[PDB]
């Protein structure tokens, strides 16, 4: 009885009688212990998490803390995390979780009253898409309600039977699938993409389609990205961080950077805001946003005088003579009074050829120290036809023998010849500062003349001196275009800097020179983080390339603590054992990837509003007139050329290809080529809107495309969907701009493309809102997958804590079921076809050496249409479309009989193949008999372990053996020591387990040594994949040195002219102004995910908001949180102002992916719901990003391609006047002034 | 007439005394998580200083008046403390109290009915609770005129009768009541009434009054137990 | 002289990157019932600042902490037991709802019902949690200021910029923010417990957790003005308070509080700490502010010293939590290295929750610079965040502990440099501040090595010790409701006897 306790206590006091010791019952407490007792514990996420169920339902979760602990002397992992992982539990029960399969209503009323027409589904489905009126009243109901319950069954059935119809009349690849980020889980990826690739569906990327790929990478090195490891930050003992948010974006590591301090490591912030990153340095740089590789400039400037001029440095001397390209001879061009530098020297415009017979025209040339002309190792020629040669020794590629390559002619040039180079730093538009020198700037080079194999005679320079002389520095040769001193107003010195960033030179100067210093004192440990803050302005190129300089005259690329470290969005390791699954090409080689850019620009029609003309763009010193057309002209070309990928790639269905070639008397492949001469076959991307050459089905997972990485919103809306949309400006056609000149143009464009658009997701995402079918997927926390990434070497799973609720599926039981249907329903439609498949040529294969010295149009004549070499190989696939769903779960034959590789090696896989017959059992029988399986997610993990050199030991060392042989030095060591080892799901289960050291990458899992990008190169001598072999500062293909940008050199951001067609034309009232949208990624989500959950708009703001400086924000008559709209040319946006002394007057900020289904009221531009931060946004492709055929620049999926860059967007802001929120709620509000 | 006459004076005052006690009892044992007054001033603040201050002080004068006015007994005082000056006392003072009580009681009931933040929180028995109350209160002061009608104290006399009878377990304690003004006999029955619902209210934090905090040390650590 | 232990908690600030993942993980845990939805037992806050709830530090409108009164004496700012007790029927100092913010959620399923044929896309619109109606606009939230968000006016109202001057600071290049996470400070002289009138708030004797009574909470929310930090929560559903529990849960086994286990910038640590508790009112009725700080370093008592040794076990100190009192992260930082400080020591409560100032990019000046004291790195004189703005925030206003704290963080750096970058042993700096080459190497491997084993060391509570164990080990867990939990006396109206208990008394004695 508590009320018979009353009645009884008081122990003795304390601290003078102020307190007093009970003696009394606490059992209360009990109650708090109960509540975090808990069934069990599960481990699941880059970050392992623990899953507590309780109750029988998943409660919560925390970081798991067991990672193998790092060197004794580094600090370790654990416990990793976010904000936004520690709230994922909330999704699993939540009223935005997507339960069963829904579809809309009105497509559900025909589909029905169809099936009862036709008893064949493929029948009924063609009876609705082939009506215009039913077709139409689906697709107008997209993104307006409807959803209706639905069944596997059902959906399962419509899908399939759409799929098979596409398939058979326009062809497979009308029939696409957009996924990302891989490396999240892979199998959960893997699945959608196998279904796809084995159909013949196109599989878009997404690397460079976020903007996330940094091409200046693919540039210098050849790769498309690889970086050292968190852990290694803390090996340097000086960093900047350029462009990244670290501690909001690169949360689980930051404590890394916040730890080095204290060993004495010295840390700086660029940020135009005082970000949070500014919150942990020593010190603050903040310039104009969008000008930075200005300063990069600058402060390369200052180290090559101090460092390379003034007091040479043993260290970084010796590094740039074996590492990079600029010993290398440079030919140069003639012109009127003046020089341009032109293609580099090649072995084979020498007499002797230089002795190479072997790809001459593909050898870099320099001169060793003794005045001797040579030939030397590792360039990209030796890397096929040839053996032992493709390596970093510093050797005499035709005599073997070690010789000494001279960096300048100067001291021994024959004449100072003066070359012209351009000079950007003039133009711009009114919101950024401008110095007027010259579009081209003539310097003194030292040159040399030589005797050309043809008789002619040309004079050459180095990239060394090139370099040196593009920067400013005064050599002796007296160059009035050079600087006296810093102070002097130069191309790239600190003071001419000093105006573009509004950063004091004093501050250029002293970090520049602690930079190097540092790099001098501990041989390379300066390392630069650098993020989307540069990444994603249109001129990425050149800020990288200014950061990457810097570090390469400092000797950091190659060393532990130093070099370049590009975080984004993450890095699948274990790759080719998870390539042939995701791709299936175990059972079918190749398959269709897309790069998405190109894509979308051709498909949303994005091209036919375009604003930007490659002309503007051009070099000064450019043929003009040798460059014309539309943007999305030099896509076409680009195309057919086989630099870029196709998708619909002919136009015409490339499944009876092969039937009408055999009533030609000859084959497919003869046959396509003669075809596409003659104009009988054509790329589908000269008619995209013919009615045949547009995608029709489209399958979305992992994604929120329409709502999110879908840049262009508006334009997505109205030609892929068909629905209603903000869309502001008029088309070329209603302003009246040129057509392109390599596609067809029609004043009425042809919308609502998709014929059936798929969402998989476990939540009500801005894209299912928007779509035809949502199929209920499962959560992180109900699945069995792997992760792996680019900040830490392990590799962890994915597990079901509990079974997917309601009725979701895991990705791969989705598209396994939908696979199954796919084979029944497709019986009588299509059965054992042949399929023409373009192909673009290849990096890290032979036929990267496409087009040596310059670039030929075969469509102009100008060279014959050579399939692999001046146009993509044309391939042939046979398709079993009745076996598909038995392929999709089985391991195809083609390991055994063709083997596995990437990154330009091959080995045999056999053994491996016989271990996983033995894990995953084998087929019974039927087409797939005695292969092994591939029916759970475990099976396809298992595969993907079992056949990486990243996870096995045994393939890790049959892959260095491959590559040996390309360089002729051993490298099987790197991996020997741990052979033995094999990575099991269900080791990794019980602990997350690091990965074994592969040729796949250059940086090294060993215990002595971080994980660091380049030090496979630097310490093992294996050469960049690039045409000299080494880290590539010289650009030159025709394309690039015509761009203006063979050498870095400064780029204003450019203007979209989106904002004075627009600006006023619909006043409400209140004061409009221009200002510079930036969408860095946010703190309260990743991407999209996390935008909808309560927890995270608890911590922020509450839905959709954007930043505006304090002056920008009182100028409009704008308070915080007041309704603003943000619109330009390409849409409207509704939102809510955070007003903040930490912007920088002149720009905005509204942190990437808040989405379209929480808080945004009706937009008063538009009258319709506000839009998202993409809805002002527009795709606006580089040329120089289409570039194939040429060693480091040919084609590879997320490898290279048109990037989505959009900081350099400008938009209006305005307060809000009536918040209408369009719901016949009765709610709405007006703001007054 | 009679037989109501004896259910609700002679039997009824047993029936909610009894229920009154061990269902506090019961509760107290039983349900120390539901033991608390429930405030609901943070969710607004507005008229609740006021409101609850005449509210509670004015319930109080009653409560200490009712107390010492029918609990105590004649002989004590009978000479400095006649029925008479204790109704002259009763009528002004107690009905001071009255008038406060009664208007914070109305102004705080206003409030839960019509406060959104209030009134979507409430539970039913805290606006039944509050609402007996409010009518008691008024009942209570619509007793005066009556009352200044036997300034000699003969029905104060009769009532205090009763209540000293049903205390003590006398039996036939209605019979006190013959004659009494209707009005009382409402009083009277409305009044046991709440002490009926009392247990399976918020009335409980009555019991609570933190009277031993005015000598308690600062201080308090429990040991391992 | 009574040794009682304790496991506080100091918070290394220099590293916290101010993500909230210690928010969220206990709200999971803790608090997403409806009634303590709007609390955060664990809230971080940017600073400058007016917090959450707002302007929390503000004593002179919120009441809360103790004062000195002239004759010496303590008394809660509240009022005393009287003064406290008249506001009873209407605490006119507590924070209300709107305080905080109004909690809030979203028609999500609108998303999915939306009706064919919908004028314009469908959304899901805010709604109120408290009235579970339509809300117009959402207004507020805990976090709301979060990264310098609002006008520097409004900001800098922040109570901890009282006798500095302001102006600078709103000039783009003096920009300034840090990050305040803040919990319940399980004080040796807590406000809270003082002013509750039931007697429902107590502070546990073997580990010093501070506890609201969910059965003997009376909702008299006195409490909550009297806690200074305002870290107690006010269920608006249940009628009683809630706070922070510091995890008791887990720390009676010796394991970390779920804030501290998955803070991500590795930045909190968990030790234990020997206070005289005798000593308490003494050092806490201190005249001068300025010497809390150091008054309450005097009530904390050397674990290495074998006076205090025996004097804890003959006070009841279990071996272990005097063994891990010894190797105490927490000790080292605010008792040896002088590195961690109390916040807001002037509240009287003696608070042990500390944390270690941040360090910040030095000051926007004239030129680039010139090498300091300490070459390329910064000299404490040139940091940003204005010392006395620290200052305020843990010392009472006195800026010598606070340089002398981000003075040897900094001197630390620059021996370490010497050492790795130099490969030079160079100890001016330590010698400057008072360092020894061992300390800064111990320092170090704390601070930036900060090994998991090293950042907690959580002992058991010994729930062994004084009860019975072994019929629990075996009965705890059943709860069907035998109705006799929570009370001594074993008689029970019911006629029940307890699950977790043995009745059968032993006859062979
Ligand atoms: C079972 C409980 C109660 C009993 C037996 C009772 C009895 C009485 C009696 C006999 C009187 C008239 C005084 C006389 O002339 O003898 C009275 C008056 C009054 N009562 Fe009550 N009462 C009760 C409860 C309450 C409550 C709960 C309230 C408050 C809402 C209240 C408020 C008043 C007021 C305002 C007056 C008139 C002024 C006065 O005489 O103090 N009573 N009550
Ligand atoms: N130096 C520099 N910093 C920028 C620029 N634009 C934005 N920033 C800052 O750098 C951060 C980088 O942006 P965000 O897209 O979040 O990058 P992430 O951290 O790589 O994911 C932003 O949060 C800004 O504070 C820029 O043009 N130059
Ligand atoms: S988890 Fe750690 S680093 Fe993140 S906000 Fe909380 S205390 Fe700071």
């Amino acid at each position: 009885s508590k009320f018979l306790d009353r009645f009884r206590q008081k122990g003795e006091t304390f601290a003078d009688g102020h307190g007093q010791l009970l003696n009394t019952n606490r059992d209360w407490e009990d109650g708090y212990r109960q509540r975090w007792q808990h069934d069990k514990i599960v481990r699941s996420t880059s970050c392992s998490w623990k899953i507590y169920v309780k109750n029988g339902l998943v409660t919560w979760e925390t970081q798991q803390t067991d990672y193998p602990r790092t060197r004794p002397d580094l600090p370790n992992h654990e416990p990793r995390g976010c904000p936004r992982g520690a709230s994922y539990s909330w999704y699993l029960y939540s009223a935005n979780r997507l339960k069963y399969p829904m579809m809309r209503k009105r497509l559900m009323k025909m589909w029905r009253e169809a099936k009862a027409l036709h008893s064949d589904p493929v029948e009924a489905w063609a009876s609705i898409i082939e009506d215009a009126d039913k077709a139409k009243s689906f697709k107008q109901a997209r993104g307006r309600g409807g959803f209706v319950r639905s069944s596997w069954q059902e959906v399962n059935e419509l899908i399939a039977a759409s799929n098979v119809y596409t398939i058979k009349n326009y062809g497979p690849d009308r029939v696409a699938g957009f996924s990302p980020i891989p490396a999240m889980s892979m199998v959960s990826y893997a699945s959608g993409a196998r279904y796809l690739s084995l159909i013949g569906g196109t599989c878009l990327s997404f690397y460079d389609w976020y903007c996330d790929l940094p091409p200046a990478s693919p540039q210098t090195w050849g790769e498309q990205t690889d970086v050292p490891e968190s852990a290694d930050w803390y090996n340097s003992s000086y960093i900047i961080a350029w462009g990244s948010n670290v501690p909001q974006t690169r949360t689980p590591d930051a404590h890394f950077f916040t730890e080095v301090r204290y060993k004495g490591t010295k840390t700086v912030a660029v940020t135009p805001d005082y970000a949070e990153i500014a919150k942990l340095c020593d010190l603050w740089l903040a310039p104009k946003q969008g000008t930075d590789a200005a300063m990069a400039l600058a402060m390369g400037h200052v180290m090559l005088r101090e460092f390379h001029l003034d007091n040479p440095s043993q260290y970084f001397t010796d590094y740039v003579r074996r590492y990079t390209d600029m010993p290398m001879l440079v030919m140069l061009e003639e012109r009127d009074g003046y020089y341009a530098a032109g293609r580099m020297l090649r072995a084979a415009d020498l007499v002797d050829a230089l002795g190479q017979e072997n790809n001459p025209e593909w050898k870099t040339v320099a001169f060793n120290t003794n005045g001797e002309m040579v030939a030397p190792n590792g360039s990209i020629g030796f890397r096929w036809g040839e053996k032992g040669k493709w390596n970093l020794e510093q050797r005499d590629g035709k005599t073997g023998e070690e010789t000494e390559l001279q960096l300048s002619l100067l001291g021994s040039q024959d004449e100072i010849a003066e070359v012209g180079f351009p000079y950007f730093g003039g133009d711009g538009t009114e919101h950024f500062n401008k110095v007027e020198l010259e579009n081209v700037l003539l310097h003194k080079l030292p040159v040399k003349r030589l005797q050309l194999a043809d008789g002619s005679t040309a004079l050459v320079t180095t990239v060394y001196d090139l370099t040196l002389a593009n920067y400013g520095l005064e050599r002796g040769l007296n160059d009035v275009n050079c600087a006296t001193s810093y102070d002097d107003v130069k191309a790239y010195t600190p003071a001419w800097a000093e105006q573009i960033t509004g950063v004091s030179r004093s501050q250029i100067i002293r970090i520049a020179r602690e930079f190097a210093d540092n790099a001098d004192k501990t041989h390379g440990r300066s390392m630069i983080i650098v993020g989307a803050g540069l990444n994603h302005w249109y001129h990425l190129d050149m800020n990288y390339r200014g950061l990457i300089n810097m570090l390469i005259f400092c000797g950091c690329v190659g060393q532990s603590g130093g070099g370049w470290a590009h975080y984004v969005g993450e890095k699948l390791r274990p790759q080719t054992g998870w390539q042939p699954l995701a791709f299936a090409l175990d059972w079918q080689r190749p398959a269709r990837h897309m790069n998405s850019t190109s894509y979308f620009y051709n498909h949303s029609s994005q091209w036919r509003y375009e604003t930007v003309t490659a002309e503007e763009l051009l070099s000064p010193m450019a043929d003009k007139s040798r460059y014309t057309g539309h943007l999305i002209d030099f896509n076409v070309r680009a195309e057919r050329m086989g630099w870029l990928p196709s998708a619909p790639q002919l136009g015409t269905n490339p499944l009876t290809i092969a039937g009408e070639a055999e009533k030609a008397g000859m084959n497919p492949v003869d046959y396509t080529v003669k075809s596409l001469k003659e104009g009988s076959i054509r790329f589908a991307a000269e008619q995209p809107e013919n009615g045949k050459n547009h995608p029709r089905n489209l399958f979305i997972w992992r994604s929120n495309l329409l709502g999110s990485s879908g840049k262009g919103h508006e334009f997505m809306l109205k030609y892929l969907l068909g629905t209603e949309h903000g869309i502001q400006g008029k088309d070329l056609g209603q302003q009246g701009g040129v057509k392109p000149e390599e596609v067809d143009w029609q004043d009425n464009g042809l919308e609502g493309k998709l014929d059936l658009v798929v969402t998989l997701d476990f939540r009500l995402s801005s894209t299912c809102l928007y779509s035809d079918i949502i199929l209920p997927t499962a959560t992180w926390y109900e699945k069995d997958d792997m992760n792996t990434s680019d900040m830490h070497p392990f590799i962890h799973p994915l597990s079901a804590a509990v079974d997917p609720a309601w009725e979701a599926k895991s990705d791969w039981e989705i598209y396994k079921a939908i696979a199954k249907k796919f084979s029944e329903v497709c019986v009588g439609h299509l059965g054992k076809e042949t399929d023409i498949v373009t192909l673009p040529i290849q990096h890290d294969s032979a036929a990267e050496l496409a087009q040596p010295l310059d670039v030929k149009d075969w469509k102009k004549g100008e060279c014959d249409l050579i399939p692999g070499k001046t146009a993509p190989h044309i391939m042939v696939v046979e398709r079993d479309y009745p076996a598909t769903y038995e392929r999709f779960t089985s391991i195809g034959p083609l390991m055994e009989k063709i083997g596995n590789g990437g990154k330009g090696i091959a080995w045999n896989t056999q053994s491996e193949m016989d271990l996983l017959r033995k894990l995953n059992y084998t087929k019974a029988e039927g087409p797939a008999k005695g292969q092994p399986m591939l029916n759970t997610a475990i099976d396809a993990a298992e595969m993907i372990l079992t056949l990486a050199p990243e996870t096995n030991g045994q393939v890790a060392v049959k892959a260095w053996a491959a590559l040996s042989e390309f360089t002729g030095r051993d490298h099987t060591h790197l991996a020997l020591n741990k052979e033995d080892e094999k990575i099991r799901f269900r080791d990794i289960q019980a602990q997350p387990r690091k990965i074994i050291s592969s040729p796949t990458w250059s940086g090294l899992e060993d215990e002595h040594v971080s994980y660091n990008a380049g030090y496979t190169n630097v310490h093992e001598l294996i050469p960049w994949r690039t045409l000299s072999g080494r880290q590539q500062l010289y650009q030159d293909h025709q394309w690039m040195r015509d761009f203006g940008e063979s050498l870095l050199v400064y780029r204003p951001p450019i203007d979209t002219r989106s904002v004075k067609e627009v600006i006023g034309q619909k006043s409400n009232g209140n004061q409009e102004k221009a200002l510079n949208f930036l969408t860095p990624h946010q703190k309260w989500g990743i991407h999209s995910t996390y935008s909808d959950n309560l927890l995270m708009l608890t911590l922020g703001r509450g839905g959709p908001v954007v930043w505006l400086s304090e002056a920008d924000a009182k100028d409009l008559g704008i308070a915080d949180n007041d309704w603003i709209e943000v619109f330009n040319s390409n849409g409207a946006l509704t939102a809510r102002a955070v007003v903040s002394q930490r912007v920088p007057a002149g720009m905005t900020m509204m942190y990437h992916a808040q989405e379209r289904i929480v808080n945004l009221p009706g937009s008063e531009i538009t009258q319709q719901r506000g839009g998202i931060h993409n809805s002002v946004t527009r795709i606006t492709p580089k040329p120089t990003h289409m570039i194939g055929g040429y060693a480091h620049l040919a084609y590879g999926f997320n490898y290279y391609g048109t990037v989505g860059s959009n900081r350099d967007e400008f938009v209006v802001v305005r307060k809000m006047k009536n918040i209408d929120w369009l719901d016949g709620e009765g709610n709405d509000q007006v703001q007054e002034s | 007439m009679q037989f109501l006459n004896m259910f609700f004076f002679d039997i009824y005052p047993y029936i909610a005394g009894a229920v009154f006690l061990i269902g506090s009892w019961l509760r107290y044992d039983y349900g120390q998580y539901t033991w608390r007054a429930a405030s609901s001033q943070m969710l607004d603040r507005k008229g609740m200083n006021l409101a609850s201050n005449l509210f509670h002080i004015g319930i109080l004068g009653i409560f200490v008046g009712h107390f010492f006015g029918m609990l105590t007994p004649h002989w004590m005082y009978e000479a400095w403390l006649p029925i008479e000056v204790k109704q002259k006392m009763a009528m002004f003072a107690g009905g001071a109290s009255g008038v406060l009580c009664l208007i914070g009681g109305v102004l705080l009931l206003k409030r839960r009915l019509f406060s959104p933040r209030v009134r979507a929180t409430t539970t039913g028995a805290d606006i039944l609770i509050l609402s007996l109350l409010v009518i008691q209160c008024a009942l209570g002061l619509l007793t005066i005129p009556f009352s200044a009608q036997h300034m000699d104290g003969s029905e104060m006399m009769k009532l205090v009768g009763w209540a000293q009878s049903v205390v003590t377990f006398h039996g036939g304690a209605s019979q006190h009541l013959d004659g009494v003004a209707f009005i009382f006999r409402l009083h009277l029955v409305l009044g046991m009434t709440l002490f009926l619902l009392f247990p399976f209210s918020r009335l409980i934090h009555i019991w609570s009054v933190p009277v031993e905090y005015l000598t308690r040390k600062y201080q308090l650590v429990r040991a391992r137990h | 002289m009574k040794i009682r232990s304790q496991v506080g908690m100091v918070l290394n600030l220099d590293k916290c990157i101010g993500c909230h993942t210690c928010s969220v993980t206990c709200k999971n845990v803790w608090t997403s019932r409806e009634g303590v939805e709007y609390a955060w037992f664990n809230n971080v806050e940017t600073k400058p600042g007016q917090g959450f709830p707002t302007d929390w530090e503000n004593q002179e409108k919120y009441k809360g902490g103790w004062i000195r009164k002239i004759n010496g004496k303590l008394q809660p700012r509240m009022g005393n037991r009287a003064m406290l007790l008249g506001k009873i029927f209407a605490n006119p100092h507590l924070p209300g709802i709107d305080d905080y913010y109004e909690p809030f959620d979203f028609d999500y399923q609108n998303l999915h019902t939306a009706p064919e044929g919908s004028k314009s896309q469908p959304i899901a619109r805010p709604r109120s949690l408290i009235t579970g109606e339509r809300m117009a606009k959402i207004e507020k939230g805990p976090n709301w200021e979060d990264d310098l968000g609002g006008e520097f006016d409004k900001l800098a109202k922040d109570k901890n910029f009282d006798n500095i001057q302001k102006a600078m600071y709103s000039q783009f290049e003096n920009t300034f923010m840090m990050y305040l996470p803040r919990l319940c400070e399980h004080c040796l002289n807590p406000a809270c417990v003082a002013t509750c009138p039931s007697g429902a708030i107590y502070k546990r004797e073997e580990d010093g957790i501070v506890l609201i009574d969910q059965d003997k909470c009376r909702g008299w929310r006195m409490c909550i003005t009297g806690c200074p930090y305002k870290k107690i929560y006010f269920n608006w559903k249940s009628g009683k308070s809630e706070k922070c529990i510091f995890c008791y849960p887990r720390i009676e086994a010796g394991q970390p509080t779920v804030c501290s286990e998955t803070c991500v910038g590795r930045i909190r640590y968990l030790g234990v700490l020997l206070y005289d508790a005798d000593a308490i009112e003494r050092a806490a009725s201190t005249e001068n502010e300025k010497d809390l700080y150091q008054r309450q370093l005097d009530v904390f008592l050397d674990p290495n010293d074998p006076k205090v040794i025996e004097q804890a076990i003959k006070d009841g100190i279990p071996l272990s939590v005097i063994e891990a009192a010894q190797q105490s992260p927490v000790y080292k930082m605010a008792m040896e290295w002088k590195l961690a400080l109390p916040l807001h020591p002037e509240y009287r409560t003696l608070p042990m929750v500390w944390y270690v100032p941040p360090l910040s990019p030095i000051q926007s000046a004239a030129d680039a610079g010139e090498l300091g004291s300490n070459g390329i790195l910064p000299d404490v004189e040139s940091l940003r965040i204005p010392v006395q703005y620290l200052a305020n925030l843990l010392t009472a206003g006195d800026t010598k502990p606070v340089l002398r704290a981000l003075k040897r963080m900094l001197a630390m750096r620059h021996y370490k440099r010497a050492e790795t970058v130099d490969g030079k042993v160079d100890t001016r700096a330590l010698e400057e501040v008072g360092l020894t080459e061992a300390q800064a190497q111990e320092m170090y491997r704390y601070l930036a090595i900060a090994n998991y084993e090293d950042r907690f060391v959580v002992p058991s509570s010994h729930r062994e010790l004084a009860r019975e164990a072994f019929p629990e080990k075996n009965g705890c867990g059943f709860t069907f409701g035998d109705g006799c939990h929570g009370s001594d006396t074993k008689f029970n109206l019911f006629n029940s006897r307890r699950i977790d208990a043995i009745d059968v008394t032993s006859k062979t004695e």
